[PDB]
């Protein structure tokens, strides 16, 4: 089959899900609390076994009053939406959800290989062909999303999570959204945002290719293209209209960037006549077989040490706090549908 | 350096989220 035909396919899959979502599919006490992987300001994803199989699970325990202090009631519920009817190699699909008196749970697997983050500031920066063999799984990730119609609007190396042969998941749908036209929220990552977001236009799919451009120069040059101690220095950079390039970036590298890190979107890769393959028939590319990427049988240019099925290792240490169930139901009515 | 100005700045942790 053509890619168009697996993607049409793959829609038919998803719009079943997506106008008949899971609901209630577990209880908190089928799992059993390991440890802490990472916080965000309404929630964390901690490490759990779920008792009656032995599997180990992420588990994004939300709680329901912070979520509505921050104003992410409707983005909340898009994100268990949409990832309890995805499936793809390189996301991590709902495998339950639930809520109680005081958050919403969604588990998802378990990526034991931590966060890119972690690994490309320890390591200081990737290889190109290491960064490549990343992108090309963000590639094709994005290629299907798109084809959905969701929009992810938070790609970084922060929510890259590695798993046990070294390919990604991207994670946290926090932001994605199923929109056909153009969108209005001020959200993302300053690093990552595309010029669009910052100067408030409706904007469209194109900021994740933007995104991509960041995030391929990060994984290269070991920092983003547009840096400062204050998100507002940083979008005087962003909206500027200049990026400098490492000594050590190949020429495809710099063509490539250019054309994802472009203000133009009439220009912008990915978001022309011949959408993504603008991207994958670039010479950066070349060496790249998607069709092997994509059954992961590529050989990973690094893969995560291990010691067990739950070892922990290549995670940061986070405080330990109790997952605290009120006696009284908080904010039922605005997650109904979760 | 650029790796230097990098290193040195305060956003070389795990960057939030924002929103409006
Ligand atoms: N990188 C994250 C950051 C994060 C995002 C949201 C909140 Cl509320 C808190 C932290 C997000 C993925 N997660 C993760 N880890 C391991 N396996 C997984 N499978 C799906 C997600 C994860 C590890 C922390
Ligand atoms: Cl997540």
């Amino acid at each position: 089959e053509s890619v168009k035909e697996f993607l049409a396919k793959a829609k038919e899959d998803f719009l079943k899900k997506w106008e008949n979502p899971a609901q209630n599919t577990a209880h908190l006490d089928q799992f059993e609390r390991i440890k802490t992987l990472g916080t965000g300001s309404f929630g964390r994803v901690m490490l759990v076994k779920h008792m009656e199989t032995g599997n180990h699970y992420a588990m994004k325990i939300l709680d329901k009053q912070k979520v509505v202090k921050l104003k992410q009631i409707e983005h909340t519920l898009n994100e268990k939406r949409i990832l309890q009817a995805v499936n793809f190699p390189f996301l991590t699909k709902l495998e339950f959800s639930f809520k109680d008196n005081s958050n919403l749970y969604m588990v998802m697997e378990y990526a034991p290989g931590g966060e890119m983050f972690s690994h490309l500031r320890r390591i200081g920066r990737f290889s190109e062909p290491h960064a490549r063999f990343y992108a090309a799984q963000i590639v094709l990730t994005f290629e299907y999303l798109h084809s959905l119609d969701l929009i992810y609007r938070d790609l970084k190396p922060e929510n890259l999570m590695i798993d046990q042969q070294g390919y990604i998941k991207v994670t946290d749908f926090g932001f994605a959204k199923r929109v056909k036209g153009r969108t209005w929220t001020l959200c993302g990552t300053p690093e990552y945002l595309a010029p669009e977001i910052i100067l408030s236009k409706g904007y469209n799919k194109a900021v994740d290719w933007w995104a991509l451009g960041v995030l391929i120069y990060e994984m290269a040059a070991g920092y983003p293209p547009f840096f400062a101690d204050q998100p507002i220095q940083i979008y005087e950079k962003i909206v500027s209209g200049k990026v400098r390039f490492p000594s050590h970036f190949s020429s495809d590298l710099k063509d490539l960037l250019r054309n994802l890190l472009q203000v133009d979107l009439t220009k912008r890769f990915g978001n022309l006549k011949n959408g993504v393959n603008d991207i994958k028939n670039h010479k950066w590319f070349a060496t790249t077989d998607w069709i092997a990427i994509y059954q992961r049988k590529v050989e990973a240019p690094f893969i995560p040490k291990f010691k067990g099925p739950g070892d922990t290792s290549n995670f940061d240490d986070y405080e330990e706090e109790e997952i605290r169930v009120s006696i009284n139901e908080k904010c039922g009515k605005e997650f109904s549908e979760f | 350096t650029t790796y230097a100005d990098f290193i040195a700045s305060g956003r070389t942790g795990r960057r939030n989220a924002i929103h409006d």
